[PDB]
């Protein structure tokens, strides 16, 4: 009768550029056909140069994000320096198969620079397999926002198009236009959107309004 | 259990012990290998012929696996734990592996035995 | 509590100039009967805290027994530092997530609500383990029929009055009262503020019941 | 879906919301939940959408021969019982909540009729899943003999705080008044909510997209 | 998914798409189903991404602690048998996992097919996945002992192009390892589009 | 729901309360359970709603074609012997719990209840619903023979009082009707009509 | 779902005097693809063009039915079909099953007989009408082709650049869903003509 | 269980069919044949439950040899196909649903050779080539691999043994021999069985 | 079953009735449901007879232990409490209603609740098992503040009999127990003692 | 399901398998070996679930195999069924049964050739002949019908083609290749496959 899932909804996206990451996401909780809360966000700063977007159970984002936290801490004290992005990712695969037999159900996103500098995002399944990519969008929505995603930044079945490197304001524009169709069109979605622009000098948040239901 | 500091540091840094233990082997039945290109020889004293013994129940050279032996000097009862861990690990060894095991492994897994037997409480 | 027992309706919160305030109805309900009709489903953790109960009231006589002791060691510490209703919030948030992990869940959902720092909290609390904050709450069928009504007040108005807000956590419980099958006319109100938390005692809806002399 | 409706002194007012969903995707905006019974009676409808047009539509033809047969104007109760029989007898399969309104000889009536064929009049109603949050606004501002502006703001109101509170509905609000006199049917009455401006271009230019065929058929105008 | 992995006279070819999908929904285009478990031997993915990863993660670090206790690389057999005894553990409990462990050893070029049932078994040929039945005849015409390193190559490509042309879950870009006695080389990533322009 | 008849001397009192439910939701809280069947007969519906509703204007279609053709005011009887046909006939498919009571010059006064399941029984008191169960124990405690008019409204309107108080399923407002020869007196009690009963207080 | 068992995408769009129906290729049986030639576009009219999406059988079906029930109209009344009548007689076809549906999602694109005004719909399951003046979309892709369409789209488009926006769209939604691909047919309607293309599409 | 295969040429359509009719485990017949001739141009496989493949295929049969006497010519492939589909999808949805696989070859004056496709659910598809059973999974990709619009029929008769000698090598059930023939402008033209001892 | 307890000015009158039913068959028509936990403490039983004798002898047990130790008459919360933590803690496995009623020096007469699922609840008046259902009207009405022992008691004995007249599960005799600083004055209904109320005429 | 039989003699045990793996629909692997080796004189014959079947198998092999090294002599074929059985049994009421059907087969000094049948709840039959799978049905009956008790090697060999060859006719399932192994005094003696 119990059931330890509930779906409480949100979308999360992150781009990656040469010398930057985005990670960007809605602040709608909602349980069942109801709103729980119009602002919570569903993007958090891990560090400095990394930042982790969850969506789904709610719940078990919370809780994730504070091992994640605490496992942090715990390395830096361990080895005196920072997590890197990637490390950032494969413990977080670890975490999350730990409970293999009874599963997060959380998709996670992680958006950070990399060790060389370039911009990197890490998709994760609920069960923990993550790989790296140039963008991804998770959550409800995630299949309304990337095929847009892979057209305009894949630059995906266009033909005699020169391939520009995206750029940061070309980038903000496109989430901010994808997450604007995004609540068009999904229920889940659109009570504000909030940008954290992740680059060399440091994370940097943006707000802007969506559509209310 | 008995949990207890059999073995112990001393002053100047001796394990007492491990020095008297090997004292114990200096008692024993001697032994001799002597290795070679296509042959491999092992040869032990016998300490003395009763005339009553039965000489197949007192060998001291043992397998441990088709491919390995060995001979020992010391406690013989000891000597046989050792020999029948070994022979277990050989063919744990093989089950996990598909493979023989070689004389390296089978002695550093004696030789672990035997070390954790000089660190290890009330051993 | 696989199976929800003696059960509590909706708890509002609404947060105002200077503190919160949170109501509930003085009801406990077994399966349709209204068969304890004056507990109290509202909690005292600490000066600054609150904390609201809806579902199985076995569980939430449980999390008080076990938050008050918590808070009595605080005391016996007397240190100088004292939970505050963001740190309480978290601990339920971690006990609500960890039963239910084990699948022996607290069948609670709950409002903590405090004002301290110079700063109104208002957190809920589900049986699964969801958690956040917003400017007003409200649990079961609270969440449906009140929570439109504060939501509609705050959005015109972000900051409230007192007076403001009981007048509008009374509304939403008259609105309760008549909607809402396993509720109970008798309701108790606490308000967190600067001087601490004071609970007042049953007070009434005062419906109106025009509606039947047509038809 | 949040479709609602008020008695007021001279006549009634009907409101709904304008958004269609096929499972959590919005199918549909712009949607129309208020439906032509008669002149004089005017339904929305709720729960299973091709359920509500379709009984709507055949009780709308079922009136029109009633009041062309009997000369005079349809009245709401008969609207009413013909709705609860057809639905008592399909025990609900056929899934429908509707909220029914119009103005007779008799004079303003609204009733609300579940799937299973139970009938209440009432001076205001709700249905659908933003029916809890409508009735709060309604059970909070509704007073009796209230004017014809009160009314529209007062169903403006609730149906916008089930837009906003309950994710099934959303989009443009609905209104309509029936009086004796008159009715005034009025698509987007409101429009609380509207699409951002699109930042960016993606306007694709010719020859983005490859073809492998093509074939043109000449069309005879004429 | 679809995966392969052949053995002739130079060694162990292994091939896979890159499409990843939940339902019907196609999460990732651009997995890379070979994984690359150390220097020396390297295995595929089927069935569940995550179990596949994290197994043969596992497989990875304790074929490492071997290689510095023993001071011999292990043996693809004794590989496959690590893998085999760690998943028996958690027979029943719903891992999804199909694994084609691949490498050189004392023996030979050296292919094993590991399952989350339990099956252990060497072959010339295997192929696991939702395309495995399509891609297995197409191999099976082609596949010789006696096979040029070329010719071995456009089989097992067009192989796992074919399989994405039928399956529905299988698509993406065709990667491509050969393993040599020196260790593994990434040989090819060809997509599926442009091998339709080339085949077709 | 609660619905309660009680019979007087020359007549009949049936009450009921206004609250109608979907879960938890009171969808109604203004509902009329106490239908005219006839002039001087009236149904204390109980149960789904469309169930009630349906064979209530059923039988008042069948009890009106009979009364006119046998040129006489029909027979409480006779009405609860067509709803008694009508719910053990579709017993399966029907969810109803009817009270039929009016007046008759026949037999005067006279409560004839239908529970689930299609019997008919006369009683000198009868309450169904859910929240009869609270209230059995107060009604027969109370009830005595030979009450007043007005005497049996009151215990008609404690009782339901009581039921609707402990009762979440029932609730609103009192419905309550005297039938008898002269003709039917409906009323409603809301609010501080309605009686109450002092709490435990602590 | 049933409807997930063949896999299709159906879509229509509305630009300036013209509308563009388009539709996947591919037939297949839960996971292996039969044949890229199915038709899942059919036409209705001179310039009315019906779109199935769904069960193959059930799209096989109604489109015939439908033909059946389109031919004794337009020989019994001597006019063809408006796209509103055609919706409206699609829909009581389909809610004639309500119980025990035909599995199929219809669209029907076109342009009006007189007016050609431009006329885009879809209906669901149980025959709900939803007539909309920008675009619409059916098939297990619904998602992915509602996002595409809602970015892309532009009101008042002309020919050229609705057949661009509707074949970008096709592409790229049925790129990311598994069941749906091997091809996609473009048909635009204009008043003058019919042009219909088949673009180049992963085959995957 | 029981396999089916059909490939259509410039000026043919080659067609076979497995010979086994099966109990659980015990293989009651060694020679069964799955190839109807609806008409003298036209062959209807058919694969499925057992008794709704023979009850359906007579059925077909009878109608199309009943519509030649009484028009006097032949229906056309695709009327065949379209017909046996039409009565295939009325009986899903009634409470007698014939769960059959059917492949439907033929050959047509104007229109040439014709290869039909249909599912249990009733749809309908014209292709190239095709395969019904748990053996069109293996044996499809060879066909994809090797086949060519232009195939000549010594090549289609040569493509086929190499689909089912690839059966005989991988697939679990045991399909020793086939039946094959061939649809052309003369009529259906028996073929000696493929048979892998 | 039924079970009621309610409290007057310096003790408790408790009363239970005295059958236990074995689906429909009367395993035992003379039941005693009023344990005795100390000498000035008792729990009304209700539900699983097996479960609420294991968990009453562990809390006389826990009880008896704690007041030898203390050297001072326990406390009714003390023995509602340790009711409450057994049936909190192992509320999935035993369903028990228990009605916890006693005397003590400082707090006089106290009636404790513990129903399933442990929660505790001090009450003027209790009533539990299935028969409570019908009396919860009769105790809502009649209940009056400063009632004595003998009011009490008539009430306590005028419920129960209501409640085994019109439940089937509860039936036999009224056991009545007024515990006060004096003691325990056990005292049972036989026949024709327990109080009777008219069946409808007809 | 996989075939396995077994046919004793005067002075030997033959032993066959089939020789194929499948994961669904298709074999995986045509040369796969069902017969353990867990002494000189004895052969373990082993079908039943996937990975069950090799993990018992090796565990009994390793204990037999350590038995011959710590004792210095081999277990009779006798023994080893029982032991092997007290493991199977030991497990079928325990949290990881094995669902494994063995047949067994070995040569004795003194007792003789020895072939046993165990199933996977753990009976132990011993049989002159016994066969295991869905195809030992099809089999047993030529067996009954043309063993003796004084039956010739060869003869054995051909009696064992006669029910692979019914098996090719009848069964449904393809087994084109068969192992064939021998045991007597001399030890396992390995015979070329019978092949169709």
């Amino acid at each position: 009768r119990f059931s330890p899932y509930v779906f409480n909804g949100g979308t999360i996206l992150a781009i990656a550029g040469e010398d930057f990451a985005i990670v960007a996401s809605d602040t709608r909780l909602s349980e069942g056909f109801s709103i729980h809360t119009r602002d919570s966000p569903k993007c958090y700063k891990l560090t400095d140069k990394t930042v982790i977007g969850c969506s789904g159970f709610h719940g078990d984002c919370l809780t994730l994000t504070k091992i994640i936290e605490a496992r942090l801490k715990m390395y830096k004290h361990s080895n005196n320096k920072a997590m890197t992005t990637g490390a950032i990712a494969a413990m977080l695969s670890t975490i999350l198969y730990s409970r293999r037999f009874f599963p997060y159900y959380v998709y996670n996103i992680i958006g950070g620079l990399d060790e060389e500098g370039k911009g990197a995002v890490y998709s994760f399944d609920p069960v923990g397999s993550y790989q790296r990519d140039s963008f991804k969008a998770g959550g409800s929505a995630s299949a309304m926002l990337q095929p847009l995603l892979d057209n305009q930044v894949g630059f995906k079945n266009m033909q005699n198009v020169e391939h520009v490197p995206l750029s940061l304001d070309r980038a903000m524009r496109l989430v901010k236009d994808v997450f604007i169709s995004a609540a068009e069109r999904d229920v889940y979605t659109g009570d504000a959107l909030r940008i954290c622009i992740v680059t060399k000098e440091g994370i940097r948040e943006e707000t802007v309004s969506l559509r209310k239901d | 259990s008995y949990d207890r500091a059999i073995t112990v540091f001393s002053p100047d840094g001796h394990l007492f012990q491990v020095e008297y233990a090997q004292e114990a082997v200096k008692k024993g039945s001697t032994a001799v290998g002597v290795r070679g290109r296509d042959i491999v020889v092992l040869g032990v004293e016998k300490k003395s012929v009763a005339k009553l013994q039965d000489e197949r129940t007192v060998r001291k050279i043992c397998a441990l696996d088709d491919n390995v032996c060995m001979a020992f000097a010391g406690l013989t009862a000891d000597a046989r734990i050792v020999i029948n861990r070994a022979r277990v690990e050989c063919q744990s060894h093989r089950l996990t592996v598909e493979d023989p095991v070689t004389v390296e492994y089978i002695t550093r897994y004696i030789a672990s035995l035997k070390q954790r037997y000089t660190q290890s409480n009330g051993r | 509590t696989q199976n929800p027992m003696v059960t509590g309706t909706s708890v509002l919160g609404v947060k105002f100039e200077g503190g919160v305030v949170i109501a509930a109805d003085m009801l406990g309900s077994y399966g349709s009967l209204a068969r304890f009709r004056n507990i109290s489903r509202i909690m005292r953790v600490n000066n600054s805290t609150m904390l609201g109960a809806s579902g199985d009231y076995a569980d939430f006589q449980y999390l008080k027994q076990v938050l008050g002791q918590m808070v009595i060691d605080e005391e016996l510490l007397g240190d100088g530092h004292s939970y505050s209703p963001r740190a309480i919030h978290s601990w339920l948030t971690r006990a609500m997530y960890s039963r239910r992990s084990k699948m022996n869940p607290l069948w609670n959902t709950m409002v903590i609500g405090g004002y301290a720092d110079g700063e109104s909290f208002l957190g809920y609390v589900d049986m699964l383990g969801v958690a956040y904050e917003a400017p007003s709450l409200a649990t079961g069928y609270g969440a449906y029929l009140a929570q439109p009504l504060l939501r509609e007040v705050l959005e015109k108005q972000p900051v409230l009055s007192q007076t403001e807000a009981r007048d509008l956590v009374e509304r939403c419980m008259r609105v309760l009262y008549y909607r809402d099958a396993r509720s109970y006319n008798r309701f108790q109100i606490a308000t967190v503020t600067e001087k601490g938390v004071e609970i007042e005692g049953p007070l009434s809806t005062e419906t109106n019941w025009d509606i039947a002399h047509m038809i | 879906t949040t479709i609602a409706g008020v008695v007021y002194k001279d006549g009634i007012v009907l409101g709904a919301d304008t958004r269609a969903t096929e499972g959590m995707v919005v199918a549909d905006k712009n949607c129309s939940k208020i439906h032509f019974i008669s002149p004089n009676i005017y339904c929305c409808g709720a729960g299973t959408a091709a359920d509500t047009d379709m009984t709507t539509q055949l009780i709308s033809s079922n009136l029109e021969l009633h009041s062309l047969s009997t000369g005079r104007l349809p009245r709401v109760v008969t609207a009413n019982r013909m709705l609860k029989q057809m639905l008592f007898r399909y025990q609900g399969y056929i899934g429908a909540a509707l909220v029914l309104g119009g103005v007779d000889v008799t004079g303003p009536h609204l009733y609300s009729i579940y799937p299973h064929g139970s009938t209440d009049k009432l001076p205001y109603v709700t249905m659908g899943s933003g029916s809890l949050a409508a009735m709060a606004v309604f059970e909070d501002k509704f007073r009796p003999d209230m004017e014809e502006e009160e009314a529209k703001n007062l169903v403006s109101e609730a149906i916008a705080a089930g837009i906003f509170n309950d994710l099934g509905s959303g989009s443009n609000i609905d209104l309509c008044v029936i009086s004796k006199n008159k009715l005034d049917f009025l698509r987007p009455y409101t429009v609380p909510n509207k699409k951002g401006t699109r930042l960016g271009r993606y306007r694709c230019e010719k020859g983005t997209t490859a073809v492998l065929t093509e074939k043109i058929t000449p069309l005879e105008i004429e | 998914t679809t995966t392969l992995a052949f053995k002739f006279r130079h060694g162990v070819i292994v091939a896979a798409d890159s499409r990843a999908t939940a339902g019907a929904y196609i999460a990732s285009q651009t997995v890379k189903k070979v994984i690359e478990i150390n220097p020396y031997l390297l295995g595929t993915m089927a069935g569940g991404a995550a179990d596949c990863s994290f197994w043969e993660r596992l497989l990875a670090r304790q074929c490492r602690i071997y290689e510095l206790r023993n001071k011999e690389r292990i043996s693809v057999a004794a590989a496959s048998k690590l893998l085999a005894n760690m998943v028996y553990q958690y027979k029943g409990m719903g891992l999804s996992m199909g694994t084609m462990i691949c490498g050189w050893d004392k023996r030979g070029p050296g292919l094993y097919y590991v399952d989350s049932e339990g099956n252990r078994i060497s072959g010339a040929t295997f192929s696991v996945g939702s395309g495995s039945v399509y891609a297995y005849g197409v191999m099976d015409r082609g596949y010789s002992y006696d096979l040029e390193v070329e010719q071995a190559y456009d089989l097992a490509r067009r192989a796992i192009y074919q399989a994405t042309y039928r399956d529905a879950y299988s698509g993406g870009a065709v990667n491509l390892y050969h393993v040599r006695e020196d260790g593994w080389i990434r040989v090819s990533s060809d997509n599926v589009a442009d091998l339709h322009e080339k085949y077709s | 729901t609660t619905i309660m008849a009680v019979q007087f001397d020359g007549g009949v009192v049936l009450g009921a309360d206004s609250r109608t439910t979907t879960g938890s939701y009171i969808a109604n809280r203004v509902t009329d359970k106490l239908t005219p069947i006839h002039d001087r007969i009236f149904c204390c519906r109980s149960g789904s709603a469309a169930d009630t509703q349906a064979v209530a204007d059923a039988v008042t279609y069948q009890l009106g074609f009979h009364s006119i053709e046998l040129n006489e005011p029909p027979l409480v009887h006779t009405a609860a012997s067509l709803f008694k046909e009508m719910c053990y006939r579709y017993r399966e498919d029907l969810m109803a719990g009817i009270i039929i009571a009016g007046w008759d010059p026949q037999e005067g006064g006279q409560v004839y209840s239908v529970p689930m399941g299609g019997m008919m029984v006369r009683q000198s008191f009868a309450i169904g619903g859910s929240g009869s169960s609270y209230i059995y124990g107060y009604v027969d405690a109370t009830y005595r023979e030979g009450m007043t008019k007005e005497e049996c409204l009151q215990f008609t309107a404690n009782a339901l009082a009581l039921a609707m108080e402990r009762d979440g399923s029932s609730g609103g407002v009192i419905r309550l009707a005297a039938i008898a020869e002269s003709g039917v007196e409906r009323q409603v009690l809301l609010g501080d009509q309605i009686p109450k009963f002092a709490v435990a207080t602590l | 779902s049933i409807m997930s068992y063949n896999g299709g995408a159906v879509m229509a769009m509305k630009g300036k005097n013209c509308v563009a129906i388009a539709a996947d290729r591919r037939f297949g049986i839960q996971a292996q693809m039969v044949t890229t030639d199915f038709q899942k576009i059919f036409p209705m009219g001179d310039r009315l063009y019906i779109g199935l999406a769904g069960l193959a059988t059930d799209v096989q079906t109604v489109a015939q039915r439908l033909k059946f029930r389109l031919n004794l109209y337009e020989l019994k009344e001597g006019r063809q079909i408006k796209p509103y009548t055609l919706m409206s007689m699609v829909a009581n076809l389909l809610y004639e099953k309500r119980f025990g549906p035909y599995y199929t999602e219809p669209v029907i694109a076109g342009l009006d007989p007189k007016t050609f005004k431009p006329f885009i719909c879809s209906l669901d399951l149980i025959g709900c009408p939803m007539v909309t003046d920008d675009f619409v979309v059916s098939g297990t892709c619904a998602e992915q082709m509602y996002g595409m369409c809602e970015s892309l789209w532009e009101p008042n488009m002309d020919p050229d650049h609705l057949f661009e926006t509707i074949s970008q769209a096709m592409l790229n939604a049925v790129d990311r869903d598994a069941v749906s691909g091997m091809g996609v047919i473009v048909h635009i309607i204009e008043k003058d003509k019919i042009t219909t293309r088949t673009l180049k599409a992963r085959m995957d | 269980m029981e396999y089916l295969i059909g490939i259509q040429g410039p000026d043919y359509v080659l067609v076979a069919s497995d010979r086994v009719a099966a109990s659980n485990i015990v293989q009651m017949k060694d020679d069964h044949d799955k190839m109807f001739k609806m008409s003298e141009k036209i062959l209807l496989l058919c694969v499925g439950e057992a008794g709704d493949t023979v009850q359906f295929a007579e059925y077909i049969q009878k109608n199309v040899q009943l519509y030649k006497m009484r028009n006097g010519y032949e229906l056309s492939p695709t009327a065949a196909a379209n017909f046996t589909r039409r009565n295939l999808a009325d009986c899903l949805r009634s409470r007698t649903p014939y769960h059959v696989n059917l492949l439907l070859a033929g050959y047509d004056e104007h229109e040439g050779p014709a290869l039909y496709y249909m599912d249990y659910l009733a749809a309908l598809a014209k292709a190239p080539f095709a395969a019904h059973g748990y053996g069109a999974f293996l044996t499809l990709s060879i066909l994809d691999r090797y086949y060519t619009p232009t195939i000549s029929r010594e090549r289609a008769v040569e493509l086929l043994r190499k689909c089912l000698e690839e059966l005989q090598k991988r697939f679990i059930l045991n399909l020793p021999t086939f039946s094959v023939r061939i649809i052309d402008k003369n009529g259906i033209h028996d073929l000696d069985n493929i048979s892998f001892p």
